[PDB]
RNA sequence: GAUUCACGCAGUGUUAACGUGCAAAUUACUUGUCAUAUUUGAGUAUAGGGGCGAAAGACUCAUCGAACUAUCUAGUAGCUGG
RNA sequence: AAGGUUCCUAAACAACAUUACUUGGAUUAGGGUGAAUCGAUCCUAAAUUACAGAUGGAAAUCCUUAAGAAAAGGAUUGAAAGGGAAUAAGAUUAAUAGUUCUUAAUCAAGAGAAUGGUAACAUAUCAUGAACUUUAAAAUGGAGUGUGAAAAUCUACGGAAGAGUUCUCUUUUCUUCUUAACAAAAGUAAAUUCCACUGAAAUGAAUCAAUCAGAGAAGUGGAAUUUAUUGGCUUUGUAAGAAAUUCAAUGAAUUGUGGUAUUUUUGCAGUCUUCAUAAAAAUUAAAGGGAAUCUUUUGCUCGUACUAAUAACCGCAACAGGUCUCCAAGAAGCAAAAUCUUUAGUUAAAUAGAAUAACGCAGGUAAGGGAAGUCGGCAACAUAGCUCUGUAAGUUAGCAAGAAAGAGUAGCUCUGGUGAUUAUCGAAUCAGAACUUUAAAGGUUAGGGGAAUCCGACUGUUUAAUAAAAACAUAGCAUUCUGAUAAAUCUAAAAGGUUCAUUACAGAAUGUGAUUUCUGCCCAGUGCUCUG
RNA sequence: UUUCACUCAUUUCGUUAAAUGUUAA
């Protein structure tokens, strides 16, 4: 598993075909955006509610997106 | 009776020399045209402990003279030879120490070690720690020189015979009083199976010709001629003396 | 301490089976077996063990291919 | 105090059998397999460490960077930076005296 | 510490006198430091019988079995010189 | 052992499968002296010697 | 190749127990020893007038002043028993 | 290793486990062992075996690269403890699990002629590099001291949740508060080696110890490597969604920060020690040289159950005997000692009940005397830790020596000494003073001492199973032979074999037995030798 | 009749059977 450090490399990562699953994990203070790749799994942490939402109109609709909260799947 | 230990040890079972950590053998490098004609420089890369001998050993680093590449030999350390040092061998080399010379081109009264009995042999004489030979006349007509063994005897040899000048390293090396009987047992770590020694008087009579009855004596004279069989040649054999010297 | 003691360490095999006799003759350190003579070309027999020649021998076994033969 | 097991098949404290104890979830203590001590590069002529060059064990280069693996000079990664100062300085100096001891004298 | 028992103390009382006064000789010489014969610095010390290495000058040479030099190791280095001397002229 | 060779293993297995009884169907037949397998042993009885 | 204790080991004494035994050599206390002439696993080498032995004729699969096994062999007996 | 189905489940108890058994490692019948990453397979070590050759009447022996029209160079085997490409956490089964499932990775084989820094040296592949050669790694003893880090134990601050005690008190005692492989790089360590500036004497620098310096110290500024995966520690992705502790009837709650304490593990740094110098190959990288011009596929064969022992192994057995290892809590103490407890395991391990005779086996005590017993203080008793004082003759001057001998030691309440940061914080250790008592090492653990004589000098070894010694060994002393085509010596023979990878400071064969002192006279006899 | 001189069987060795011998240069 690889972090992406700021918002313009998840951006890149999105917007190229190589992207396999998406899972967003919604904590107490944080917001983790795990993207499955085909090799990595690589994971934002944004603070930011409205940040977060902008991530989220940038998935593709092809995608499946998994939703996760304080109980697991 | 039985075998005695000295017939048990012709066989080499347990009495096989001990020779795995060692590092290989010791000789001149084999004799060529520039080494008749000419010289060759070596290079002492390092200076090394041989397990099972006294003398350090030395890893001596010539090119190859007809190829490419190199030529690693591995000498007697000369008592004086340090690191870094460069040798000469060959018929030309001058009279340093650790130079191989020809056994003709040095003078009289010269020191030399590891001389070659038989020429092109790679050593023979004066190989132990702080032994040496000295060469003690020419002679042209038939090309033959004289040396004195480290045991005082006197023997002819051709004179294109090679040998190192100098002193082998690590003298005195058997001045220093062994104590305990665990430093002798460690004296054998590469050598053979020899060293407790049980006295044969102490045997009985089925292992040991001395092997006594009801006093420890041996019983008969313990001076042997040569030509006794294996098993009761035990004592000293072609004794002409004995006893202490004045 | 030359008997019941002195025999906890025998865990350590000295023949196990031959490939040619089937038997546990094969001799690990020897590599031959005291049975049959493995690699031996010739199967190991002498005179002197009679009984052990009327144990293994032609007739002891299938005879697969002999048994047509002279009956044939 | 939670004691642990040996995961592999091998029983006895070997070089290769190292073993280091670390805590996992819940309070349980796991086994890991820990890689032995290499030795680094020397100087040909020294045998001293050279400096830029980790000490991993010889398959494990392959892995490397392939700049990882040298230093970027004339007999790099073979000789340290004093032995091959002293080399320079013998194929220049050496040359020079050989043209004035030969070569019209 | 001792009066006249110096370095052969640690073999304590189980020798015999001699053995220990003849063996205290070689120990006091075989642990010593020799002047390096290239850089003059006293820095060698015995690594194996019959090698001495300097310390701080990166030499290894070939010597005694427990002194750098010996006596006749010495005279020898001396007679080849002069042999060497009367070789080359005439 | 718990390491073992391929064929000694299938030497193990059958000596496994000739440790078995008499069918009973088999002791039912006219004229049937067999009732027990006397080549049967047991691991703390005997040590098959392989 | 200093003095000791401990995990272990040995086997000084009780000439204790046991002695158709827990055991075809073991147990208890006591004693000695308890890392460099140390302890120990696996692999490997040495074979019967042979090997191996810090040497007791000790050890060489409970077998040793010449192993075990089979053949010569139903060895011979002026001796003993029927 | 050895065993080999002994593993698990169900039915069932005739036999077996010195009574019995519903129990069983016993009977019957089914079930169970899943790997690209763990091992074998691969490499070589001591050693071992082939074709051709050599030897032999023969079977067969020798040789292992030397003898060969054989093998760029030397053949086969030899390690489940030596070397080696790559996998971890959680869950799951009546039983397999670094093997299955989920999730997350890694490795191999593929398929799609450069810059920067003074310098040490540095740049997600980058940034070409053939033949040939070299270097390094794999790959190398032990002791002891200091120290970095992790874990465990202990402890300080701050809480959350649950349990125990509670007529006598106790803001109390106890349990949980966790995190993998592989990677990232906010913050930040210890040690060593190098680089640049400058040039040390009024010599400095530094350690527990040392050790270092004009072929250049200390100072300042840098570079590199090591520290159980990337980069050592905290932290981060993994990853809280797991797991642990609670609550409710699947769903909810929390998961701070420290320590100048101890142990273990793991490295590092120099010191000591050797007539001891403490493996090789497979395999990999780099250099010198200048020839030439992210996605996806596959990862085969075999072992894998169980015991590993006061019941699965070897001893005829469910035998008090024997058999190689890994992990390892509290008290107390110098102590991994004796003694007691925690997690885990077990209460059965060749049958019991009653009575409480003699003679026994094991453990004890005793009036007065004190070895008078006996071959003999055999056996038992006795001294015993720590602190202080004190300690003979003799001596190889090192020891004797814990010589011998004498004094102190408890509990409670206090006082002082030994540090760090600029008053607070911490370490168990030493000394001292009053008071009280049953006057204190002694529950356990825990040397009897002295004066002489004989032997062996010492540490060591020995008759497995009646002798552990004064016997053997030992260092020391001494004698003999041998120039290596030799000496000794194995073989029937042998371009055969051992000491010998050797070379007189060596090899081989012997006697005496440390040190000190001394080794007297005899060459007729028997040996051995001679240049006669 | 030992006493010699050569090598040609023979003995003992060394290497990668790598400049031996005689002229020339």
């Amino acid at each position: 598993p690889k972090q992406v450090q700021e918002f313009k490399q998840i951006l890149k990562l999105l917007k190229s075909g190589s992207i396999r699953a998406v899972r967003v994990k919604t904590n107490g203070e944080n917001t983790k955006f795990k993207v499955r790749c085909a090799k990595y799994l690589y994971t934002y942490i944004c603070a930011d509610k409205a940040k977060a939402e902008e991530l989220k109109k940038a998935i593709p609709k092809d995608i499946h997106v998994v939703e996760i909260a304080k109980k697991a799947p | 009776g039985r075998r005695t230990l000295s017939q048990r040890k012709g066989r080499g079972s347990i009495f096989k020399s001990r020779s795995h950590h060692k590092l290989g053998v010791a000789q001149h490098r084999a004799i060529d045209f520039f080494e008749r004609h000419s010289t060759v420089r070596g290079l002492v890369k390092s200076i090394e402990h041989d397990p099972g001998r006294g003398a350090p050993l030395a890893r001596v680093v010539f090119r190859n003279p007809r190829q490419y590449g190199l030529d690693k030999e591995l000498f007697i350390c000369a008592e004086g030879l340090y690191s870094g040092q460069y040798i000469y061998c060959g018929s030309k080399a001058s009279l340093h120490i650790g130079n191989v010379l020809p056994i003709g081109q040095c003078p009289e009264g010269t020191v030399v070690c590891n001389v070659e009995s038989k020429p092109g042999d790679r050593g023979i004489i004066a190989r132990a720690s702080g032994n040496y030979a000295t060469v003690i006349s020419h002679n042209a007509d038939n090309e033959t020189t004289r040396i004195r063994l480290p045991s005082g005897a006197k023997k002819t040899l051709k004179s294109n015979c090679r040998a190192m000048v100098g002193i082998i390293a690590g003298g005195g090396r058997t001045e220093k009083p062994i104590l305990k009987a665990g430093v002798a047992y460690r004296m054998y770590k590469a050598k053979r199976t020899t060293w407790p020694r049980v006295r044969g008087v102490a045997m009985n009579p089925v292992d040991h010709p001395h092997g006594g009855g009801n006093h420890q004596h041996v019983g008969h004279p313990t001076t042997l001629k040569r030509s006794s069989p294996p098993g009761q040649k035990a004592g000293k054999v072609a004794a002409r003396r004995t006893g202490l010297i004045r | 301490t030359k008997g019941t003691s002195c025999r906890g360490t025998r865990h350590n095999k000295t023949h196990i089976l031959c490939k040619r006799c089937g038997k546990r003759s094969w001799h690990l350190q020897k590599q031959r077996c005291a049975s049959c003579g493995y690699p031996d070309a010739k199967m190991r027999q002498y005179a002197w063990g009679y009984k052990a020649l009327r144990r293994r021998t032609q007739g002891t076994g299938r005879m697969r291919h002999l048994k047509i033969a002279l009956k044939r | 105090a939670v004691r642990v097991t040996y995961v592999r098949k091998h029983s006895y404290n070997t070089k290769s059998n190292g073993i280091r104890i670390v805590k996992t979830a819940g309070g349980n203590m796991t086994v890991q397999h820990r890689q032995k001590i290499s030795n680094g590069v020397r100087c040909g002529d020294c045998g001293c460490v050279l400096a830029g060059i980790r000490h991993i064990r010889p398959h494990q280069y392959g892995w490397l960077g392939k700049s990882k693996r040298t230093v970027t000079r004339a007999y790099g990664g073979v000789k340290c930076h004093k032995c091959v100062q002293k080399k320079i300085l013998r194929a220049f100096l050496i040359n020079e005296h050989n043209l004035i001891k030969l070569a019209a004298a | 510490r001792t009066k006249k028992v110096g370095i052969v103390g640690k073999y304590g009382t189980r020798y015999g006198a001699s053995l220990r006064k003849v063996i205290k000789k070689i120990e006091i010489a075989q642990h010593s430091k020799y002047v390096c014969p290239f850089c003059c610095k006293e820095a060698v010390r015995r690594t194996a019988c019959g090698i001495w290495e300097c310390k701080g000058c990166k030499k290894q040479i070939a010597g005694g079995a427990y002194t750098l030099s010996t006596i006749s190791g010495a005279t020898v280095r001396s007679t080849v010189r002069r042999l060497r001397d009367a070789k080359n002229s005439q | 052992t718990g390491h073992k060779g391929f064929s000694y293993k299938l030497k193990l297995g059958k000596k496994i499968h000739q440790n078995r009884g008499v069918p009973q169907w088999f002791r039912m037949k006219t004229g049937n002296t067999i009732n027990y397998n006397f080549k049967r042993r047991h691991w703390n009885r005997r040590k098959m010697g392989m």
